[PDB]
């Protein structure tokens, strides 16, 4: 995995690559890591992927029961602090690592939460097997009140070092664009590999199997 | 960091047709050096006629001490005022030392009393609680020298009634031979005589290197 | 969690929450055991003949285990969470010591779970009187009786509930040492008709010998309603 | 490992408002052959289909605890419960189990009786869900399994050429693995029917 | 205290439970309307004074992205029922990915109340909630009352103004009503028993309608209310 | 025997609610709070009738953290066991989501506690009105707006541009309502707002005030935190009244 | 795996045997033990493993059924549900504090119809099961470390039509064969036959 | 009833429930012990409600322990309660200490338990004779729902206590043999019963100091004591 | 606090528990239910309240599970109740929930009279613990097992329970035992117990004409065995026959309000 994130002078951009494998097979090209948690607040997750599902959905829940009871909008600081003290509690035994993104009236906010419960407010971040790759994209290219253009093109960059360089990170580049007003998912903004030998197509036809027994039911 | 010491030592002690002679060392060890040649905590009294000999780990032995002197004085108020007899103590020793099968006392452990008909008896036990009653027993750094030489003196399998005077002699010998040879053991012995009249006392000198 | 104290003494040593579960038992239907020579006859009294009532009607005659069977009287949902108490019992003893429990054993099981709501905190009594009989492994009957205060005790025969006093003067009389199950039978269906209206289905009926049982049908038991209708008109 | 004491592997793959699933037949206690009539398929409701690999006593224990749930769910609400949702109570259910696992991979597919949308998804043995959109697979013939799916499988299929690429798959990848095979049992899927067949294989 | 505070009397009646009946029937008005596509709740809203600031009186609930309610009676008594709620459907949402249909949310309502009128040491809820959601079958509108017993209606009211209010829907109420019609004639079953002038001050809205439920906002409602 | 405990008489009100609200003029104090423009002020009677209390101990104002204000009206020290469960609720938010908890959400918390003692039977019920104080954020600007929060013993939780609580409410009340209607409240400055609610005491106690007679604290725009307003600025208040 | 437990079923019976020794380490304490335990009038179970996990094992299952006959007047429970109810028992003991019960075992019925009413399918049931909770109903099963030798044999002789006769037979010969190849000794086997009629003891089978 | 709880007091400092409990015990049976030298002697009258009451199974005499018997009066199944806590006591000392439970350490473990209530929502309606024989010689303790216990050269507890407590003020010496009190204990149950006396009708035992062992006296044997007379 | 205890688990002076009398007084006010047994199924019916144009119906993917008064517990089991809604809510729950622990546990459906036990137990527990009101609802369960056949039950406040052949609960009950006591009888069809049924209805509720909109009628029979799945359980066995629990529509009942009124114009 390679997650990333970028803070720009309206707002933030996380970025994601899409492999998911099991042991050092490819199990899933297209998979989604980058998780909602409030109209103005995503994350990207990295490490085991129940741990890292579990505790964004228990967090966006909660933060959810917070905007009924308040009616206000969901600080970016809010989830930042329930995910660590939920993280701490299981003394990185539930191991979930994440790149939290959001933007909240006091402007952009973005955060690293790694899984023994520590966090990390920084103005870009990259966390996963491909964080060295990535996270030598940002420091060479990364500058102050970057155009939206500019974060795009470099969360971009970021995770494409990922998809080439590091094995357990593949497929495709998806961005997320959060911005006061809006948050706007940008999946397959990059496709750095597509198909060259058109598949051969193999054919059975029909009855190439042999049935000993069927039964059929009407639905 | 164990939670377990051996602090070293000897006793001993021999029964009689009305008397019971017990002797503990006074050296107490520590790791290569004597944290002192004057502790007096291995012979414990409980009654008039009931003694408590540990050895050990020191820390355990007043331990059991304690809990023994209080189960004694809950036996009195519950009892009309009266002592638990020897055999009483001695089934209660075994009762508690089994209780903590789990976590155990690292002593050896003798009660030494008059019976109910005027003589004497010493129970012996392991660190969880069984015994039986004997009429001599020792434990500790050198008894693995003295035991065989009461066989001995007072069985004579292997060969074709002593007074109080000549059984608290073949004692002090046998604890002047133990310090000779045992390094752990020394310094001087504490003896009391149980008798029914009371209880008589007598430090000894053994040899201090 | 509810504590509060129910069964309490009164100005003369008088348990009123016991009495008027003793009032209880005597509203209820009546029951009967009659200890012969090697079988217990178990009679109790059904509420009324109904066309609608189930033929297959429920049992108020419980089996605890393979050789001791229970019928009470009193409040009938009560008497059931006791049967289950009893069962769980015996089969706590198998476990426990393989061999199977005592009746008289088990009847002090019992008798002590009545003591002790009684005294329980949160707690009422029981409204039951159960009459229990059973064998020992050396074949010789016994039969006891327990009410709510907890007190068990063992009889030759014995009636509970309703006109338990009037059938009791009547079994006082008529009761014989070593009767034959047939005889046993019929002089506890004659005790019942004491209280009793009529004698077609109003009656179940339990012979238990040493290594049987039998919940009677309607065809034997009709036989001795008719011979005892017959010899209570002289 | 513990995984692979018992044997048995199982695949899904979509088609076109279609799916199958298929599952091996052997159970076992590693080399040693127990059943050669054991599949591990159960089907939920008309459009659910679940299979599950892994150790046999939690196989039987957690499908016994889905089927619970399952019959309290339809008595709640008075409905079936849709592909997805049951997927995510499965997930929920292993979780709840994270730090003493039940050592099942499920597999379950599914299909949206309205839209004719195929679900299907894996998991992990804590929950991890895999929802890609051609197949997936399990158990001890998983490697083997994927590349015969990345080289046969193509969008589009119905249910006549999605059942022979899931068989020959199934039994291809059952032959180079010594703890599944027997055959194979097959549950194929429409809006419309579900068909079942007993596939031949290797005796060994 | 864990003993209980509603009990039988000799007639089979619940008294504690027709007392806090009495006290829902006593609220402000409330009532609710199902059209073909959406759904439409209201609540009268008066302060006792204009010192009281008026715009943060709630009388409608949301419960969750696709559900609301509003209630009459004893208002600290509905927050309780909310808290719950909001917290069931998120509930839900955890395990089944899916919300919450309106048809389980309200046994959920309902076993609660049930609950208060058993259990030792405490008494009924003395509040009725109408509740308005849409599911995948459709759109819904339930009545709960202090017994914990539920109805789906078409149209109705609760609080005191309520046999009036129903009077008027009988009438007025079709099966082919459009949402915009809906909260017209919502709007004016309001108007009818109100004491002094409605404005989008005292009176609050919501309505379910594409599968979401939105308060009105007060100029949403203006809009509104210079059309009727 | 519905008079004794949480049930509903047969016409559905609850008694041990009513008579917690009497407990609140059973006290003999009156409050005041308005909220203007930029700040929101409370004002309360200090009363120390004995000549050897040491006055700077006697005070109905207390902060529950930095930022919010409450005034206690009625029992006093049911007062002060609600200021520590407030303070409890507010560090315990803050250590649960880690920003300080809102002000209209703090009240919200406070209401729910009142309420569970009116269904639960077996707890006293708190006899006071709490009134809190405090600046809230706009999700939308950023702006700090100045709120008041009243909660009382049913349970009920509302805000106010100004309100009186306690003895003589209804007169100091009806006297806000006349003043209200020459301009609104969030208009005013802040002299302009007191010499409003010092007139609103002076009124319903029947008497003048020294500043020595009243305790006043105040959060605003330009410093949030709740503070006690120093005696010198409300001498400049109550000289500025007995002018105009 | 010392003790070797047999059991198949043919159209109208299930045969189960089991060895009948008992050892401590390498010394046998003796050779007669039944290990083949009546649980109903039509039910036995062969078990496997130590005498204590055994006999606690199924003395829990015995109270429970007989349990659940008095709470529903006597009727008799049907095979698959008593192989039911001992499989979640070895399952949860699995995942317990106390842990799994070492004991594999061999459940074999015989289903009679309850009443008139009932539609049961009527005939022998067996389930292999193990210490684990796995289950499954099969035509002949075994355990221990004999078990491989017989189930090859059964393989090869097994059919459905066996009359009483030859599947004492071949119940024999696996007897003979695991006493020829194991080296654990078995050298005496009860054999129990469960029928429409009841549990019976098989007395030429040793 | 419930107008008053189980802890009150009363205006001259008696505990209500207690008062109470001991009238119970009054509504007994009749129950007693004498103690001379040599032995200890106990007996009650039975009272059974019929003659189909099998009379072994409605014993007032119950053995603790080889050197130690109770005899009950006033509720009968909550003295099987009280009785049964004294034979686990006797039997942890000797689990303990090896040797018997003292009379008197037994009658305090019974009276510890008697006044747990307020947990018992009720003390026990119940009183005890304790008899037996340790190192003291024979011994006679009596214990009551207050928790008080007390020995006695000579007592009775039930309906006949105070007619009873007339023929000791009378005929009882400290000095008396066996006989004297075996027949001493008949001549009461005669008076203050409402039967005639009958050898199914009452029970005996005694723990001499001779052996330290209670008997329970048979049919055969308590003929020869009515003859006696 | 403690005087204000109402003493809900107390014994009165007569051996009666007030609170479990009161809670039967309440079923008694309550709709009429009736139960029939047939030789082909059960059949459970019930009055209900007067019909306003305004209800709607809760709309649910499945209509067999439960309608105003009728509840299926288990594929073999359902019933119909009478007394306090919500009361019976919770006890539906505590049945749906042991019926299926038992399928969890055996693998085989619990028996009709096992279910009722452990309902009834449920019951008697607040009789005898715990401070509280006792439960206001009677039951009336309609089962099928192998062990009895057909079998219905009924079920009342104090924790007792019994079988029948007919029985109703509910306002009229005296006027509907006296009419099912004539007119049933061992032979019937499940289609005339269905009409037996309506009759009862019509003759308490006091109407000619039988108002569809004011009945519901609920049936538990068997009906020929669906699939039989044995590639996927090769050791699956199932019966020719299941048993099911119906809630009839009107579509069913219209033959059958139609026989009800030509057996009410020839009497």
């Amino acid at each position: 995995t390679t997650i990333v994130g970028v803070v720009y002078k309206e707002g933030v951009v996380l970025g994601a690559d899409t492999r998911a494998t099991e042991g050092s097979i490819v199990a899933d090209k297209r998979c989604k890591k980058i998780h909602y948690m409030a109209p103005n607040i995503m994350c990207c997750g990295a490490g085991t992927a129940a741990d890292t599902e579990a505790v964004t959905n228990m967090v966006s829940a909660n933060l959810a029961l917070h905007r009924l009871d308040t009616g206000k909008q969901s600080r970016v600081h809010e989830a930042l602090t329930m995910l660590k003290r939920h993280l701490y509690r299981y003394q990185g035994h539930v191991s979930a690592a994440l790149v939290l993104g959001g933007v909240d009236v006091e402007g952009p906010f973005l955060a690293t939460v790694a899984p023994h419960g520590s966090t990390d407010r920084l103005p870009f971040v990259s966390m996963g097997s491909g964080s060295i790759a990535a996270m030598s994209a940002l420091e060479t290219g990364y500058k102050e009140n970057m155009t939206l253009e500019e974060a795009k093109e470099l969360v971009a960059s970021a995770i494409r070092k990922g998809i080439f360089n590091d094995p357990y990170s593949g497929t495709q580049v998806d961005l997320c664009v959060i911005t006061k007003t809006k948050t706007e998912l940008l999946i397959g903004y990059d496709k750095p590999n597509e198909r060259k030998y058109p598949k051969q197509e193999i054919r059975f036809p029909p009855g190439t199997t042999p049935v000993l027994r069927e039964e059929i039911r009407r639905l | 960091w164990s939670p377990y010491a051996d602090n070293g030592g000897t006793i001993a002690a021999i029964a009689g047709k009305n008397y019971v002679i017990l002797g503990g060392d006074t050296r107490l060890n520590g790791d290569f050096c004597i944290h002192t040649r004057d502790d007096r905590t291995k012979l414990f009294q409980l009654t008039e006629h009931t003694f408590l000999a540990s050895t050990g780990m020191q820390a355990d032995r007043l331990q059991l001490q304690q809990m023994l002197k209080y189960r004694i004085q809950w036996y009195q108020y519950n009892n009309g005022g009266k002592l638990p007899s020897t055999k009483a103590i001695a089934k209660l020793t075994s009762t508690m030392l089994y209780q903590r099968r789990f976590f155990p006392y690292y002593t050896f452990n003798m009660v030494v009393g008059l019976d109910e008909k005027g003589a004497g008896v010493c129970y012996s036990y392991d660190p969880v609680g069984s015994t039986e009653p004997f009429r001599y027993g020792t434990s500790g750094s050198a008894s693995s020298f003295v035991e065989p030489l009461m066989d001995c003196l007072l069985t004579r399998q292997h060969m074709v009634e002593l007074s109080m005077t000549e059984t608290l002699e073949m004692l002090k010998n046998a604890f002047t031979g133990a310090a000779e040879r045992d390094i752990f053991t020394g310094d001087a012995v504490c003896f009391h005589i149980i008798t029914a009249d009371g209880i008589r006392s007598e430090l000894f000198e053994l040899r201090n290197d | 969690s509810y504590d509060r104290a129910i069964t309490v003494f009164s100005p003369d040593g008088h348990l009123f929450q016991v009495e008027y579960a003793q009032e209880a038992v005597r509203k209820g239907l009546c029951a009967v055991g009659v200890r012969g020579k090697d079988s217990i006859i178990f009679a109790v009294e059904k509420k009324s003949v109904q066309k609608l009532q189930d033929s297959r009607t429920i049992r108020k005659i419980y089996k605890l285990d393979e050789h001791i069977y229970l019928a009470f009287a009193g409040l009938s949902a009560d008497a059931r969470v006791l049967v289950n108490h009893a069962q769980l019992e015996c089969q706590r003893f198998r476990l426990n010591y393989e061999d199977a429990v005592d009746v008289d054993l088990l009847v002090r099981y019992v008798a002590k779970v009545q003591q002790k709501s009684t005294q329980s905190s949160g707690s009422r009594p029981y409204g039951v009187s159960t009459i229990i009989g059973g064998f020992n492994e050396n074949g010789q009957p016994h039969l006891w009786k327990t009410d709510p205060s907890g007190m068990s005790s063992a009889w030759r025969a014995v009636a509970i509930g309703r006109n338990d006093k009037t059938v009791l003067e009547f079994m006082e009389k008529s009761y014989q040492e070593n009767m034959t199950r047939d005889q046993c039978v019929h002089f506890a269906i004659k005790a019942l008709l004491e209280a009793v209206e009529s004698g077609s289905k109003n009656i179940e009926l339990v012979v238990l010998e040493n290594k049987k049982a039998l919940y009677m049908g309607d065809d034997e038991l009709r036989k001795f309603v008719v011979e005892v209708e017959k010899e209570r008109e002289e | 490992s513990i995984l692979t004491y018992s044997g048995g592997s199982c695949l899904a793959m979509a088609g076109d408002g279609c799916f199958v699933i298929v599952s091996d037949n052997r159970l076992g206690e590693q080399l040693k052959t127990i059943s050669m009539e054991v599949p591990k398929l159960h089907v939920i409701n008309e459009s659910i289909v679940l299979g599950l690999t892994g150790l046999r006593t939690d196989q039987q224990t957690f499908s016994e605890k889905v089927r619970f749930r399952n019959e309290l769910y339809k008595l709640r609400e008075e409905r079936e419960i849709g592909g997805k949702a049951f997927a995510a109570l499965v997930s929920s259910m292993l979780y709840e189990a994270r730090f003493g696992p039940w050592f099942v991979e499920p597999v379950i597919a599914s299909i949206d009786k309205r839209t004719g949308e195929v679900y299907l998804c894996a998991m992990d043995l804590i929950g991890a869900p895999c929802e890609p959109e051609d197949y997936v697979c399990a158990g001890t013939c998983a490697e083997s399994l994927h590349g015969m799916c990345e080289a046969l499988w193509r969008p589009g299929l119905g249910p006549e050429e999605l059942f022979e690429v899931a068989a020959q798959a199934m039994l291809s990848a059952c032959d180079r693995d010594s703890l599944s095979g027997y055959g194979a049992v097959a549950a194929i899927v429409t809006r419309d029917k579900m068909t079942t067949r007993l596939i031949n294989g290797r005796k060994d | 205290s864990a003993y209980g505070l509603t009990t039988f009397s000799p007639s089979g009646r619940l008294v504690q439970i027709e007392y806090a009946t009495t006290a829902a029937s006593k609220g402000t008005t409330a009532l609710g309307v199902k059209a073909m596509d959406g759904v439409v709740i209201a609540a009268e809203k008066k302060t006792t004074s204009p010192l009281a600031a008026s715009l943060t009186v709630q009388k409608v609930f949301v419960l969750d992205d696709h559900v609301g309610c509003t209630y009459s009676g004893i208002g600290p008594d509905c927050r309780v029922l909310v808290d719950a709620a909001r917290k069931a459907c998120q509930k839900y949402r955890l395990t089944y990915h899916e919300p919450m249909p309106v048809s389980q949310l309200v046994r959920h309502i309902s076993s609660l109340y049930q609950e208060f009128t058993q259990s030792g040491g405490v008494r009924p809820f003395g509040c009725s909630l109408l509740v308005a959601g849409a599911d995948s079958q459709g759109n819904h509108l339930y009545q709960v009352d202090p017994s914990g017993t539920f109805w789906a209606w078409k149209a109705t009211s609760i609080g005191k103004g309520s046999t009036d209010a129903k009077t008027f829907l009988e009438k007025r109420y079709t099966n082919e009503m459009e949402i915009e019609d809906a909260v017209h004639t919502a709007l004016l079953t309001l108007k009818e028993g109100f004491d002094g002038t409605m404005t989008a001050e005292n009176t609050q809205v919501g309505r379910v309608s594409e599968g979401k439920f939105e308060l009105f906002t007060v100029d949403q409602l203006k809009d509104y209310l210079d059309q009727i | 025997f519905d008079k004794y405990i949480t049930v509903f008489s047969p016409e559905g009100s609850l008694y041990q609610v009513e008579y917690a609200f009497k407990a609140v003029t059973y006290a003999g104090l009156l409050t005041v709070a308005i909220r203007c423009k930029d700040a929101v002020l409370v004002f309360t009677q200090h009363n120390v009738p004995d000549r050897l209390m040491r006055p700077d101990t006697i005070t109905s104002l207390h902060n529950i953290n930095k930022d919010i204000g409450t005034c206690i009206t009625g029992r006093a020290p049911d007062g002060k066991s609600l200021v520590q469960k407030a303070r409890q609720e507010a560090s315990e938010y803050k250590y649960r989501y880690g920003s300080p908890i809102p002000v209209s959400v703090l009240a919200k918390r406070v209401a729910d506690m009142a309420q569970v003692r009116t269904q639960h039977a077996g707890l006293r019920l708190m006899g006071v009105v709490m009134t809190f104080l405090g600046m809230e954020q706009n999700d939308a600007d950023g702006s700090w707006v100045p709120q008041i929060y009243c909660v009382d013993p049913a349970g009920w939780c509302g805000s106010y541009h100004a309100c009186a609580i306690g003895k003589k409410q209804i007169e100091a009340n009806a006297f806000l309502e006349k003043k209200q209607k020459n301009a609104p409240f969030h208009t005013l400055s802040q002299k302009d707002a007191a010499m409003i609610a010092l007139a609103a005491l002076q009124s319903a106690l029947g008497a003048s005030l020294k500043a020595t007679d009243v305790e006043v604290g105040r959060c605003s725009v330009e410093d949030h935190c709740f503070r006690r307003v120093p005696d010198e600025d409300v001498e400049e208040w109550l000289t500025a009244l007995a002018e105009a | 795996m010392s003790e070797t437990t047999i059991a198949f079923r043919c159209n109208g019976f299930v045969l189960v045997a089991a060895a009948g020794l008992n050892a401590f380490y390498y010394i046998k304490i003796m050779d007669t033990e039944d290990k083949v335990t009546q649980l109903d009038s039509h039910k036995v179970v062969a078990c496997a493993g130590e005498n204590g996990p055994r006999v606690n094992f199924v003395e829990y299952i015995k109270c429970n059924m007989a349990l659940k006959r008095m709470r529903e007047h006597g009727r008799v429970i049907r095979t698959s549900a008593a192989a039911s109810f001992m499989r979640n028992a070895l399952a949860g003991a699995l995942r317990s504090r106390d842990g799994a019960y070492l004991v594999n075992c061999l459940l074999a019925g015989y289903d009679v119809a309850a009443s008139s009413d009932d539609d049961i399918a009527t005939g022998p049931h067996l389930y292999y099961m193990d210490y684990l909770g796995t289950m499954q109903e099969v035509p002949y099963g075994c355990h221990g470390y004999g078990a491989s030798f017989v189930i090859a044999m059964l393989d090869r002789l097994w059919r459905p039509d066996l009359t009483a006769q030859e599947a004492v037979d071949l119940m024999q010969k696996c007897c003979d064969e695991v006493k020829k190849r194991v080296v654990i000794s078995n050298d005496k086997f009860i054999c129990k036959a469960v029928t429409e009629n009841g549990v019976e003891i098989v007395n030429t089978v040793s | 009833e419930y107008d008053r709880g189980v802890n009150t007091f009363s205006p001259e400092g008696r505990i209500f429930q207690i008062e109470y409990a001991i009238e119970a015990i009054k509504l007994g049976s009749t129950s007693l012990g004498i103690q001379t030298p040599d032995a200890v002697v106990i007996a009650a009258e039975k009272r059974v409600p019929s003659v189909l009451v099998d009379p072994s199974s409605m014993n007032k005499i119950l053995e603790i322990d080889y050197h130690m018997g109770t005899v009950l009066s006033g509720m009968v199944a909550d003295a099987r309660i009280l009785v049964e806590h004294a034979r686990v006591e006797a039997q942890n000392h000797r689990f303990t200490y090896d040797e018997p439970m003292r009379v008197e350490s037994c009658a305090l473990a019974t009276c510890d338990l008697s006044v747990r209530f307020g947990l018992m929502s009720r003390p026990f309606g119940v009183s005890l004779l304790i008899a037996g024989v340790d190192e003291n010689g024979p011994q006679l303790w009596q214990t009551d729902p207050s928790g008080t216990y007390t020995r006695y050269d000579a007592q009775a507890i039930g309906a006949g206590a105070e007619a009873a407590q007339t023929v000791f003020n009378e005929i009882y010496h400290r000095n008396m043999t066996v006989e004297e009190a075996e027949t001493l204990a008949v001549r009461i149950l005669k008076q203050v019963m409402e039967e005639e006396l009958t050898k199914s009708n009452i029970e005996i035992a005694i723990v001499p100091a001779s052996t330290g062992k209670l008997e329970v006296y048979d049919q055969t044997k308590i003929q020869r004591i009515i003859d006696r007379l | 606090s403690s005087r204000y205890d109402s003493r809900t688990t107390t014994f009165s002076p007569e051996g009666r528990l007030y609170q479990v009398e009161y809670a039967e007084e309440a079923i008694s006010q309550a709709g009429t239910v009736i139960g029939i047994l047939t030789t082909g199924g059960v059949v459970l019916g019930a009055e209900k309240g007067v019909q306003n144009s305004l209800f709607d119906s809760e709309n649910m993917e499945d209509k067999n599970i439960s309608g105003e008064k009728m509840y299926k517990i288990a594929s073999h089991i359902g019933c119909s109740v009478a007394g306090v809604t919500s009361d019976a809510y919770a006890l539906l729950n505590y049945a749906r929930l042991s019926a299926n622990r038992h399928h969890y546990t055996y693998q085989e459906p619990m028996a009709a009279e096992d279910l009722c036990r452990l309902l009834c137990d449920e019951k008697q527990l607040y009789t005898q613990y715990g401070g509280v009101r006792p439960f206001g609802v009677s039951f009336l369960l309609a089962g099928w097992d192998r062990h009895h056949g057909y079998q219905l039950y009924h079920t009342d406040t104090s924790g007792n329970y019994n079988a029948w052949r007919a029985y109703a609960i509910g306002q009229n009950d005296q006027v509907a035992q006296s009419l099912l006591k004539r007119d049933w009888k061992p032979e019937l069809t499940l289609d005339e117990g269905i009409v037996l049924c309506l009759r009862v209805l019509g003759k308490t509720m006091d109407t000619v004409k039988l108002s569809a909109e004011r009945l519901e009628v609920a049936v538990l029979h068997k009906v020929p065995a669906p699939a039989t799945q044995k590639l996927l359980e090769p050791y699956g066995v199932l019966p020719k026959t299941v048993p099911e629990f119906k809630i009839l529509r009107e579509t069913d009942l219209k033959p059958l309000i139609a026989e009800a009124d030509r057996q009410r114009e020839a009497e």
